[PDB]
């Protein structure tokens, strides 16, 4: 089964990197594509193609083989990056959803609002508050647990594995996961209460002679966020106050599939005609 | 030869600083274009709340109207240049049925006709002013004036249920014949990409400004809401 | 009575100019070598107008050029050294012809106010402003630094005194807009394009037309003399270019193909006549042979519908622009 | 109106015209002449092209 886990994961990779080169290309090549709203979708896909480069590849290499030869230091380093990854991938699509409501809740002051000054220093925003959870509290050592199986498992070199405690565990929880769900729930209820309410005027003034996408459109995109990343973040929060009950292999499970929404971004945020020829171009 | 180089660098960098504070008044503005049957009374409305250019704004939002008055023939080769405005305004004459002047409210639908399908106006909403309501009142109260001898569709027509008049039965009959005369062709040619927005204006009105900035709003809200493929 | 002679007179015409055609430009150009493949590389690319560009003009030198723009910019470039010049500012923000002053001290504007408005650079403020049209300018060129011709909407040409604002001569005969025009090489007789696809031939010093072409079937958009100054040529919006000769008094060739339906918005020559450059709806430009009548090249650069096309009069690059707010040099 | 169109005509029909065997001839000896220097039909070198 070794032979044929190494398959499926081999085409992830493949999958991630394949879809974010061509979007970062696509735009930087074209000058119809910079706009501001792209810059955000730069940031997710800079985020995402980072994920896939320096994280996968060697958790695969990792769970196959079943030891870590890297030693004691580029354990912490990949951790690091994995949680500086994924932090910063989630945060963005509220950048994208406030970006949104802002469009169509506020039109005319839409423009004024938002500028390309205004967009960098958000973007540079949100990657150093991603840097601060991540590499800060992990590089001090505040994370560590107490346990005589932990303490193994740092003194030993060939082991590289998870343990924290229950403060760290919470507080990262809710800025990668929890504060970016109410946003966005917050934000598409509005979005769709105005959707409803212009086609509800259009159905008034003009019915006589003639909300399936907006609602199909809202399900998919909370949909394969929330069924992508929900079930990780519970099971993170659980096994910290209920250490017999969830396992290693669901904990592993339930982090993979999460790592896997990372091949989905470009399905969901470059679907437009104006990309569909820029990739016919290309 | 190396002094002249960098004279020619100082002033770019003045003549660009200048072009950055014209774009943000640039992009914070809303250009109209404002069109008329011939004696349809937009003369009026402009009044009372080569080329002629106004300025007002209205809840801190700056709005600029243009008039052409220059250019009178039957071909507009000009109309090309207005495809980046944010909506066009346009008045007709309601009670000119018997006016053959043939008669001008056919001219007037002809005129609407050719705009709505347009190979450079095809993205730009419309708001109709149906002007000289009390006119019409009293031309239709009088028994003389018959819109079916010059309309014969108005012999098998009947006032939609879902309507709201003030007025006697026959006026909301007239009203909203004529209304729904533009708003047929208004709703064959365009799919989604562009609407139109009728309304009942006389000499008196002074909520016009109001129309026009709720009016732009909508048109605003609704091009967003479709290009994020929500509508 | 009188429309019978004019029928009877347009009868002779059209037999008198059919006993001249001997034979075909396109037979006795047969066994000459094809030019072959010719393809060009942007050099430049100008930024900086806010909003769609309608007109454009080289300067004598071959170095400066100025561009119009819809929000009421007339930028002087350097293509150089990629260098703002100058930006005027424009009373009206509806502008539709531009041109440059032989000399390089002046530079004229023109749009939908139906006004010629004429700056001094060597001094940037407003000089004069010409008025007496009744419709939109289309386009203007200078003769000298005291008199230019203008054309408008209203089917008449015109030629204006700058020293006293006055039209010394005006030309009439048209039934349609005139939409372009282009003077000759020794500045004595010039052509008109208009909306009636009809062009015809004036004189400026005595003011009457001489001869009248009518091979188009739609509104002829662009116009340009042939450097030898004996033929010129025309673009339409059928998708049809047309070469016309005046000394034959009739038309010589038509280039145009099956897999083009837009129309065509400027044209213009090269410097020893050989290659025609014509700009399209269909967001490219096309470069075709004059004596041969096909393809060599596409400029397909543009985003949006190139609007305006120049050729230095060293004829070393190209400047096309377009609605998109870009020109760019193509060598 | 309809004098002066007729009289346009009867000025204009009254010129003389040369065969487009020669006109033909004459517009391609002046592009064979002058095809020498045309920079758009043959590439310049990059020393003496100022703008690459
Ligand atoms: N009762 C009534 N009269 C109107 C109305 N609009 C215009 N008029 C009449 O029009 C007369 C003056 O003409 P204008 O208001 O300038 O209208 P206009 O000259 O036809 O405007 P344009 O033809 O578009 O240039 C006034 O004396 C009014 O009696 C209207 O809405 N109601
Ligand atoms: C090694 N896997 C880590 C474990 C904990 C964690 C992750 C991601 C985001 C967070 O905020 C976390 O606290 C996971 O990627």
């Amino acid at each position: 089964w070794v032979v044929g886990m190494g398959i499926v994961m081999s085409l992830i990779v493949l999958a991630i990197v394949f879809g974010n080169v061509l979007v970062i290309t696509a735009i930087a090549k074209f000058e119809r594509l910079q706009t501001v709203t792209n810059y955000f979708i730069t940031s997710l896909a800079c985020a995402d193609l980072v994920m896939g480069l320096a994280v996968v590849p060697f958790g695969a290499a990792h769970i196959l083989t079943k030891t870590w030869t890297f030693g004691n230091f580029w354990c912490e380093f990949w951790t690091s990056i994995d949680v500086l990854c994924v932090t910063a991938s989630i945060e963005t699509l509220c950048v994208i959803a406030v970006d949104r409501y802002f469009a169509i809740t506020s039109p005319f002051k839409y423009q004024s609002l938002l500028t390309k000054n205004k967009a960098r220093v958000i973007i540079l925003m949100v990657w150093i508050v991603s840097g601060l959870t991540s590499f800060l509290p992990i590089q001090m050592h505040w994370y560590r647990a107490t346990h005589q199986e932990a303490i193994n498992c740092y003194a030993e070199e060939t082991c590289c594995d998870f343990f924290t405690n229950q403060a760290y565990a919470i507080a990262s929880s809710i800025v990668s996961f929890y504060v970016p769900l109410v946003i966005m729930v917050f934000v598409y209820s509005r979005v769709f209460q105005e959707a409803k309410r212009q086609l509800q005027k259009i159905d008034k003034s003009e019915g006589r002679f003639h909300e399936h996408k907006a609602l199909k459109t809202l399900g998919i995109i909370m949909g394969t966020f929330t069924l992508c990343w929900l079930p990780f973040f519970i099971v993170n929060i659980v096994h910290v106050i209920q250490d017999n009950l969830i396992r290693k292999e669901v904990y592993i499970l339930l982090n993979w599939i999460g790592y896997v929404n990372s091949g989905f971004n470009p399905l969901i945020y470059c679907r437009s005609p104006d990309f569909r020829i820029a990739f016919q171009e290309l | 030869q190396r002094n002249e180089e960098k004279a020619q660098r100082e002033a770019n960098k003045k003549i660009e600083k200048q072009l950055q504070k014209d774009k943000q008044v640039y992009r914070a503005t809303h250009r109209l274009l404002l069109l008329g049957a011939g004696e349809s009374g937009k003369s009026t409305i402009v009044k009372q709340m080569g080329i002629f250019e106004t300025k007002f704004q209205v809840d801190k939002v700056n709005f600029h109207m243009f008039d052409v008055g220059g250019q009178r023939d039957e071909r507009r080769k000009w109309i090309q240049c207005f495809n980046d405005v944010t909506a066009i305004i346009f008045v007709v004459a309601s009670s000119s049925y018997n006016m053959v002047i043939t008669n001008r409210l056919q001219e007037a639908l002809n005129l609407f006709k050719s705009i709505w399908n347009n190979r450079w106006l095809r993205t730009i909403s419309v708001i109709l002013f149906l002007n000289k309501q009390d006119l019409l009142a009293e031309k239709v109260l009088a028994g003389k004036s018959k819109i079916e001898d010059y309309f014969p569709e108005f012999a098998r027509y009947t006032t939609p249920e879902d309507a709201t008049p003030e007025e006697d039965p026959r006026v909301t009959r007239a009203k909203y014949f004529i209304r729904d005369e533009f708003l047929r062709i208004s709703t064959a040619s365009g799919d989604g990409r562009h609407y139109c927005y009728p309304h009942f204006t006389c000499a008196v009105d002074t909520e016009n400004i109001r129309r026009v900035f709720n009016d732009c709003r909508d048109i605003i809200q609704r091009m967003h809401l479709r290009q994020y493929e929500l509508l | 009575q009188l429309r019978q002679e004019a029928e009877q007179l347009k009868n002779q015409i059209r037999d008198a100019r059919k006993a001249c055609a001997d034979a075909t430009l396109s037979q006795i150009t047969n066994n000459i070598d094809p030019v072959g493949r010719i393809q060009m590389r942007t050099r430049r690319t100008l930024r900086g107008h806010l909003a769609k560009i309608y007109a454009m003009h080289w300067g004598t030198d071959s170095r400066l050029l100025v561009s119009a723009s819809q929000d009421g910019k007339l930028i002087i470039w350097d293509s150089y050294t990629t260098n703002k010049v100058h930006a005027i500012p424009l009373r009206s923000s509806w502008v539709m012809t531009c041109a440059y002053a032989p000399s390089g001290n002046y530079v004229a504007c023109g749009g939908l106010d139906n006004i010629c408005s004429i700056y001094n650079l060597k001094t940037v403020r407003v000089s004069r402003e010409l008025a007496g049209h009744t419709g939109y300018l289309s386009c203007c060129r200078f003769l000298d630094d005291n008199q230019i011709v203008t054309s408008s909407g209203d089917t008449t040409c015109a030629l204006w005194d700058i020293e006293t604002g006055q039209q010394t001569t005006t030309f009439t005969g048209h039934t349609g807009d005139v939409m372009s025009l282009s003077l000759a090489p020794d500045t004595r007789l010039f052509v008109s394009g208009a909306c009636d696809a009809s062009a015809k031939l004036w004189d400026v010093r005595e003011g009457m037309c001489r001869q009248t072409f009518t091979g188009h079937e739609s509104d002829i958009n662009a116009i340009c003399f042939f450097p030898n100054g004996n033929a010129f040529a025309t673009g339409s919006d059928d998708a049809t270019c047309r070469l016309f000769d005046l000394r034959a008094d009739q038309e010589l060739m038509t280039y145009s193909h099956d897999n083009i339906i837009c129309g065509i918005t400027s044209v213009s020559f090269s410097k020893s006549g050989r290659l025609l450059l014509a700009g399209y709806d269909d967001f490219n430009c096309n470069v075709w042979d004059a004596l041969k009548a096909d393809r060599a090249g596409v400029l397909a650069g543009h985003d949006n519908r190139v609007s305006c096309l120049g050729v230095t009069d060293d004829g070393m690059a190209v400047a096309t622009g377009s609605w998109d707010s870009f020109l760019k040099i193509w060598n | 109106q309809a004098r002066k169109l007729v009289e346009q005509l009867k000025m204009e029909a009254n010129i003389d015209r040369i065969k487009v065997s020669k006109a033909a001839a004459d517009l391609m000896a002046y592009c064979e002449a002058h095809a020498k220097e045309d920079p758009l039909l043959t590439p310049v070198p990059a020393s003496e092209n100022p703008f690459r």
